[PDB]
């Protein structure tokens, strides 16, 4: 009786502790490869991330300047 | 009105040189504004030419650039003359 109004089935924890397992798994590895990222990002330059701003070229001056040697 | 007109008189006298500086200086705000020769003063600095004309390269397709300063194409200033 205790069992049949209280509790539910083994397979019932069993499967939820696999679906919990599987998520943190994926979060470690996640983790792990976000670090990876950050720092090959970081080191090269050549990502989204870590842009530092250049001078915009839209503001160069293309005409003649009273000199012909600019 | 009355009131203005009341208070226009009374600074007219014992502060003349008040009532001058803001006449003058309003007007010198107001005028330029309405003005048609602020128009002619910018197109005679236009005018000036300070730096060498540089000048293209002629591809043919290019009949409003003159060949010579003596062809008719190009910028005038007869009006500069003129005024
Ligand atoms: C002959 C008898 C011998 C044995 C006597 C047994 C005595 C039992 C008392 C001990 C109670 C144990 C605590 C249980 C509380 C937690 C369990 C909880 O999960 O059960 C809930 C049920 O809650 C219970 O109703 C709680 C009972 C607590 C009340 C105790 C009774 C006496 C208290 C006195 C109250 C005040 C009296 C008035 C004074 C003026 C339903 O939750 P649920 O997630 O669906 O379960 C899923 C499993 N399913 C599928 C089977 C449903
Ligand atoms: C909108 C134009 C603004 C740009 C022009 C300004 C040019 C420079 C003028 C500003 C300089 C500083 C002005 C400081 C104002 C101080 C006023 C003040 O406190 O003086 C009062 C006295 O003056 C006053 O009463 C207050 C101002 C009176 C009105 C002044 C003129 C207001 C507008 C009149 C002209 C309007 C336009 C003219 C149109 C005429 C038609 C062309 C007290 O004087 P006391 O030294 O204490 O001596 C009193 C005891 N004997």
């Amino acid at each position: 009786w205790i069992a049949r109004t209280f509790y539910d089935g083994p397979e019932k924890n069993y499967e939820k502790t696999m679906a919990i397992l599987q998520i943190e798994a994926e979060k470690a590895e996640l983790r792990l490869k976000e670090l990876e990222v950050r720092r090959l990002m970081r080191a090269r330059g050549d990502g989204p991330w870590y842009q530092y701003p250049t001078i915009d070229k839209a503001l160069i001056d293309h005409s003649p300047k009273t000199t012909p040697d600019n | 009105a009355g009131r203005i007109a009341s208070f226009l008189k009374n600074a007219w006298a014992k502060e003349p040189v008040l009532v001058a500086s803001f006449a003058i200086g309003g007007l010198a705000i107001i005028l330029p504004s309405l003005s048609p020769y602020t128009n002619y003063a910018i197109r005679i600095n236009r005018a000036t030419p300070y730096n060498y004309p540089v000048p293209l390269r002629d591809d043919g397709n290019m009949p409003d650039v003159p060949s010579h300063p003596q062809d008719p194409q190009g910028p005038s200033l007869e009006w500069l003359k003129n005024l």
